[PDB]
């Protein structure tokens, strides 16, 4: 007879949803914010079993968007922090190079005790410093929406200079290659994209859609972008992402009604992470038996 | 081969008394026992298996125990439902040996 | 959970083939250990054989020279024996072999009779 | 408030750390890493392949069966332990 | 603030959950539901009527006596346990 | 010899005073208020032993009056919630039909893991929706004060309509029966109440006593009630209680100087509940002894 | 906020109260005040003078050696306990 | 063979840094501030082993200065409290009569479960009520800096009366003795102090240094102190301390550029206390061994 | 807690009734198990009887043919025996019987003497 | 009836020594023992009861033990207060048997 | 004086097999044993001491046990590094008794 | 941690004084229990003496009539014996005596030879 045997400490985990601790280097951030010291540890181990991954539904990003907004509200009344899980909790990352938001069958997945560095920027119509600047170009696609966010390669660097914005910053050779991969993106329905595409701005009406919003040491910038498509503080910018809502009404022509939501920018930074609660309980059958 | 000695097949008992049924093991079978109760003209149903492992259907009245050479079955109370024939089964070795059955008749 | 049912001839003369069928519904014959047991009207239970649906094990009693097939077909199995003896007549029951698991079911069975 | 954020995380860790150790330590094993129990394993045909099998995959294969095996522990612990008290009375 | 309200309730539960388990587990019994102790019961004439009596009523009947019986546990545990260390030294 | 034996899990409890958790159905109440999900469970078990009960000194109501006031203050700067105790804590209710605030000898008492639904209304001189609307009429009486609060039966329904209040809402047959039971109320000293009673309003002076206070979608209503005794938002009301301070100076005549405190309204809702801390420790004598 | 001040103190006490009891109860001793371990004491020449010596002073004398002795407990507990499981299989 | 034996509850402690609980008598301090009840216990036991002591780096005072300031800020938008440590924590005090802030070799040190009473006063250039008023005169000296704070004996009492400040309050015999001990203070380099010393005020410039700051029932008093050196609310003051920054540039003459920091006043009150975390773990070798 | 006191004659001739009274103060005679023990000047303690105030139990030694009453009256009890023997003379002590409880008190007693 | 063998009634001891007093049990009385100490011309007072159950009055010097057939009383140190006579009492059965008493005289 | 009986000095073994080396104790030395392994023309190095106390250098292959009269050394696997001579040392009493050494030669 | 080194003559005629020196570096000879052991080419290890650096204990084997000094000087120690016997020639090793501590080191030693 094989009797039930209980094992403690075996590897097993499930989904989770809890807040995370602090981890940052720089001090003097709102009286230290009661934040723990940061440990220099970016180690990652190799795991074989696949694990489900998500970027829109993961709870890790949902707290960042609320936390970052709360910090900004204190100013009304630039930091680099990190989240480290407590004991019994871990973070997973999909090291697959073909990650596009939905990777239910990740070939190789790693387990890390802490996430990576992230940057907070309250900006619209553009993707500021970011952290996923890499040599690979890929675009996230939503399954339940057709909604997307485009990552930009670091080779172009898309130099931007703003004063008082004057910039060429076109990189005509760069845009030709990237859009041809949006056709090669794992799904692209109709709209063959044969040398005809226009970045149609949102229709008139509400002021917010008409003009962008960018912050440079606390400046509510509202300028016109119509030219390209058709003492004094100074700042730069290194573009790395761009928000967009792709839609089309016909196979002959397509109109890109780009969105202007700020929450999606932080989601891209932590879009390849999920929080899993480790259950160290394990039950297995063994021939052993307890005395009396 | 081994021989199993069962309790007497005849039994007279009164309500509120304790009934003990035993079938002795020849050697150290290591509690590979099982029990069954067959109604007249109906299929048997398991009550206790692996010496001490409760099966759904009776809270506490049926409860066996014993290991090694000594094995016993103890029933705290007798009820109208408990009636028919009782057997104990062992499967440690290939040649099985069975009991004689108890033609229990209550009064 | 399960609704075991069976049927049989119920009238077999001595020295003819013995055929009895027990139907399996809601479960797979393979991957489950099955056995056949008969209840003599006067005597107690006697073990007569064992068979495993996984096909990896085959254990019979070397006293009755009897074999039982495990043809799946439509999730059914039966008993095969020839030259029935007078002393072998009994009430045949179909059920899984007794094991150390919570699950075990038995069929009512039917009586076999000889002249 | 960030103060409540940090506090909420800490208490959850303790709340979890004892809950599993509360579900455990009532079956009979307090802190032993591996220990045996008298409950037989149901459906022996589901014996796991110790060579090619992982803990993460198999645990979710028996998720439906977890709720049934755990209940039987409560009866096993109290029933077996209780009888020992009366046995020593005579001696 | 409602955030402090929710946190206050949770920490209190753990604070209580270990305090009783802190008072317990020092007498000698860690998690056993029922266990015996060497301390004789004072005033045997106060034996409770096991037939007609309830736990809630009797506990408040011996409230004055609770503070005295609990103290004797501390001496019993350390004194008996300590002597065992020296006994094994010779062998 | 009978030696001391320790028992764990036996039923025993004492008084308690701790805050309670959330339990509510509707969302979007001040950003969810970090409130737990609600479980549909109104089960109650039967207990035989009596337990002391109180309505003015119980700590369960003391937190509600502070919690409800704090919620209203946020508006300056209508919900249905519930309190569920954690493990090791329980709530008791007196199912005796003759409950009047003081039931030290409750015949039948029930134990429930959660309280009932309650309504919050900041109103004076009247008892709004409430939850104890039943076919039985009874009045609470303080031992340490005369202070009373009167429950109103649901059969009358005392219909009220307010606009911009115009209402008959007398129910002359209703008031005749209820006041005759206030004489039959467990104590009623002197003042035989033989066809002579007047609801004398508080004497002049402070504005607050002179005029009532009622809220209808945020309206500070101050009107006159002298008539009966002697586009545009609309709302109703279903009266179920009434606050009053009963006082008398002579046997011939009695003057009802009714109070206008809002805290007492919530106390009636939870007036049949108390919080008890369960102590699972139990000591009994047994002949058993420990080995060595 | 003073509310966060009071809550922070309480949770720290529980957080500390189990951490030491988490480091303990894994070596083999759960709550026994004094118990023996199979690990030999290194550097017998460092035997403390039981007559003229205090716990506070000696603990800081062996601070450098604390990190080494504690690690050996992990191997001792699992290795010795594991072998017992296979021994009982034959019988 | 002597095997390692583990001991639980032995006396051992190290440095610590955690917040403390409340302990106070008077109520109605900002809605009770969620403060625990106070226990009348000033007991202290005798310990032989020395322990390091500090007054500037100790974390106990660092929380008081932040706590007291936060309380005052609520007024913008006089109490006597106490800190009591939880289980597993204790407070040490140096009973040596020669304490001057640095006592690494305290001869006799006591352990107490709670600190003493303390007074909070937001004042500059003077030491208000205080608690270390005693017959012994001594001055604290910093080892890394030379910021000093002078304790004043209770025999002089330095009576002060302020209205609408008019005061003799010189005590010429008192100042003669105390300054002669500042020369006898453990360190006093050069500046023989032979009948020549002047309390030079800070040089002109910023308004704050020029004039003091004293509060009397919420009054921003700014007066002149030049005279001595060279219906209507009324209040008194019993001076007990004085902040000063001792500096010298030549052996012939010395100039006392006294400071005006308020944080140092509270540090003197709790300057003879430190928080230690008790570790009840102890390892000792014994010949005993475990069975199997 | 308790201030046991007693008194007695102290002078009894042989072959007369033996009367000794022990007073109980601050406690109830009923519900407590009482007994009488005498200390001979040379010999050790000897058990001579037991009595229970609850009235549910009555256990005497079947060697001395002696009985003791338990009349409450005003919370007092005494010993009754006739024809005192020379060997039975001893220092009489009044106290509750020894049990497994924390409470137990004894009286100084007084000496009985015979010619 | 049973017979109890007590320690010798004569004792000569010096300060700082250990004194052991024993009264042996005839069978397994199951630790129903009790102890007393009577001063000259004064009533006895309980010191240890039920073999091992400390009674208020002495911290550690008086401490008995033993169960079944073996019973002993061990005293770590001798002090001036300890003096008089010692007895051990058993009440398992109806016929009680007592000791001979120890006329302890210190020097 | 006592005599220690050691395992044979000649050993022929194959890879993947278990090697057991024993030196029996004459009485209850109470696990004061020690072990060493000396390479040809090199100094010995400790592997296991005090019967069962792992020393740094080998994870699990070397593991002794035993107490009282029975003592054994069990090695799960044989590896090329394990080679040379083995000795077991006892120091309970003044006159030490040593083993004969094992001239281990693998093949 | 430690780098034990030693040296010796390596050529001693029979019936001359035996001198061998083992150097101690990085440690104090006092407070450590030292011993001398020799490895005969054919025979196994044999205990020949013990010495304690603390000076509180002195235990030798009463079969070889040999003594060893513990002069500190510059943290060094050596062996002293006269009239070397043919059977006593062996490879001499210097090391601390075996104890129940994690620390123990040995020196390679050098061979002694006689005609
Ligand atoms: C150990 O356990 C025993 C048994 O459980 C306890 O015994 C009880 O002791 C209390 C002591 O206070 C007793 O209370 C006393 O009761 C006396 C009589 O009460 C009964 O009287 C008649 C007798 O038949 C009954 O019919 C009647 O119904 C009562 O039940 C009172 O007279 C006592 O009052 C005395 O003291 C007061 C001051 O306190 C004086 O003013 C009085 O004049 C009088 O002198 C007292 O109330 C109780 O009766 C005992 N129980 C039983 C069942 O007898 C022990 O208390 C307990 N603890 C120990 C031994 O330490
Ligand atoms: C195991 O336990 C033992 C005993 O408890 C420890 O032994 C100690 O080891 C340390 C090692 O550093 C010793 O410290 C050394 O002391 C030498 C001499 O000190 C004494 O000298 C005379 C001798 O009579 C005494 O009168 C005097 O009062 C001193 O007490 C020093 O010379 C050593 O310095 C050496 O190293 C430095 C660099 O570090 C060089 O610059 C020097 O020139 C010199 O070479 C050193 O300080 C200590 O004395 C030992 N204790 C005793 C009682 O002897 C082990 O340390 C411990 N750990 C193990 C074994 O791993
Ligand atoms: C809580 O208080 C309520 C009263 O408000 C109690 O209601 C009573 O519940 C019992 C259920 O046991 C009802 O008994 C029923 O009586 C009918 C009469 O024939 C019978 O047919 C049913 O089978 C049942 O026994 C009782 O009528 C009812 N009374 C009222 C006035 O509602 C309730 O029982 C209390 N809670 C508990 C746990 O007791
Ligand atoms: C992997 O596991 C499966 C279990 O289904 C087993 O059949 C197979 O033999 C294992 N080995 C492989 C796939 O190499
Ligand atoms: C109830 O308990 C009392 C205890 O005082 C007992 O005397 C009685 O027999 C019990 N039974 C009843 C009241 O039916
Ligand atoms: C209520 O009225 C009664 C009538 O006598 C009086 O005794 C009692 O004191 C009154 N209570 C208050 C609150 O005045
Ligand atoms: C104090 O301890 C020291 C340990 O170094 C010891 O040598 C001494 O004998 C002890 N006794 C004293 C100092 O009286
Ligand atoms: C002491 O105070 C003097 C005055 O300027 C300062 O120069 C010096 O650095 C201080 N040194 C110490 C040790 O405090």
């Amino acid at each position: 007879i094989q009797y039930v045997t209980v094992f403690y400490g075996v590897p097993a985990w499930k989904n989770a949803t809890i807040p995370l601790f602090c981890a940052t280097k720089n001090r003097d951030t709102w009286g230290t914010t009661q934040c723990l010291p940061d440990n220099d540890d970016y180690s990652e181990l190799a795991i074989n079993i696949t694990e489900a991954f998500d970027a829109w539904n993961n709870t890790v990003t949902e707290q960042a968007i609320e936390d970052v907004w709360n910090l900004f509200e204190t100013s009304i009344k630039a930091i680099r922090f990190r989240y480290c899980a407590p004991p019994g909790y871990a973070l997973l990352r999909c090291n697959d190079s073909n990650y596009s938001g939905f990777a239910p069958n990740c070939s190789k997945v790693v387990v890390s005790s802490c996430t990576r560095m992230m940057e907070t920027q309250t900006s619209t119509w553009f993707g500021f410093n970011g952290t996923r600047a890499e040599n690979r170009t890929y675009i996230y696609w939503h399954g339940k929406s057709n909604r997307t966010i485009i990552s930009l390669n670091k080779y172009y660097n898309l130099t931007m200079r703003c004063r008082r914005c004057w910039f060429g910053g076109s990189w005509k050779e760069a845009i030709q290659e990237v859009k041809e991969t949006l056709v090669k993106h794992p799904r692209y329905t109709g709209t063959n994209d044969t040398r005809k595409i226009n970045l149609t701005a949102p229709a008139g009406g509400d002021p917010e859609v008409t003009f962008m919003w960018t912050n440079c040491r606390g400046e509510f910038l509202y300028c016109k972008m119509n030219w390209f498509l058709n003492g004094d503080l100074t700042c730069n910018s290194t573009v790395t992402s761009l928000i967009a809502e792709i839609d089309w009404t016909n196979n002959n022509e397509t109109n890109i009604t780009m969105s202007a939501e700020v929450a999606e920018l932080y989601r891209l930074e932590l879009g390849d992470y999920k929080l899993v609660e480790i259950t160290p309980i394990g039950l297995a059958p063994t021939s052993c038996r307890r005395y009396t | 081969d081994i021989q199993m000695t069962q309790s007497p097949s005849s039994l007279s008992a009164s309500v509120g008394d304790r009934v003990t049924i035993t079938c002795r093991a020849s050697q150290g079978i290591d509690n590979y026992l099982n029990w069954y109760q067959q109604k007249p003209g109906k299929a048997p149903k398991r009550l206790i298996f692996a010496a001490s492992s409760l099966h759904n259907g009776v809270p506490s009245r049926f409860s066996g125990s014993g290991s090694g050479t000594k094995f016993t079955l103890t029933i705290s109370s007798l009820q109208p439902e408990d009636l028919g024939t009782y057997y104990c089964l062992q499967y440690y070795s290939d040649p099985y040996t069975f009991g004689q059955g108890t033609k229990v008749e209550i009064k | 959970q399960v609704q075991l049912q069976e049927s049989g001839p119920g009238l077999v003369k001595p020295s003819e083939t013995l055929s009895l069928t027990c139907a399996v519904s809601g479960g797979s014959v393979s991957g489950n250990w099955w056995s056949w047991i008969r209840q003599p009207p006067g005597k107690g239970l006697e073990y007569i054989g064992r068979i495993s649906g996984s096909d990896g094990t085959t254990y019979y009693r070397s006293s009755l020279k009897v074999t039982i097939s495990r043809d799946t077909s439509k999730n059914q199995f039966s008993l095969r024996l020839n030259s029935v003896t007078a002393a072998d007549t009994a009430v045949y029951y179909c059920a899984r072999k007794p094991t150390w698991d919570w699950f075990d079911v038995w069929g009512p069975g039917l009586l076999v009779t000889v002249s | 408030v960030w103060g409540t954020k940090n506090l909420q995380t800490r208490v959850t860790a303790i709340e979890k750390y004892l809950k599993d150790q509360a579900q455990l330590n009532s079956w009979g094993c307090a802190f032993r890493q591996v220990c045996c129990t008298t409950v037989p394993w149901p459906n022996e045909t589901l014996v796991p392949n110790w060579s090619n099998m992982t803990w993460q995959e198999w645990e979710r294969q028996v998720d439906f069966l977890e709720a049934n095996i755990t209940q039987l522990l409560e009866e096993a612990q109290i029933q077996q332990e209780k009888n020992m008290y009366e046995l020593q009375k005579l001696n």
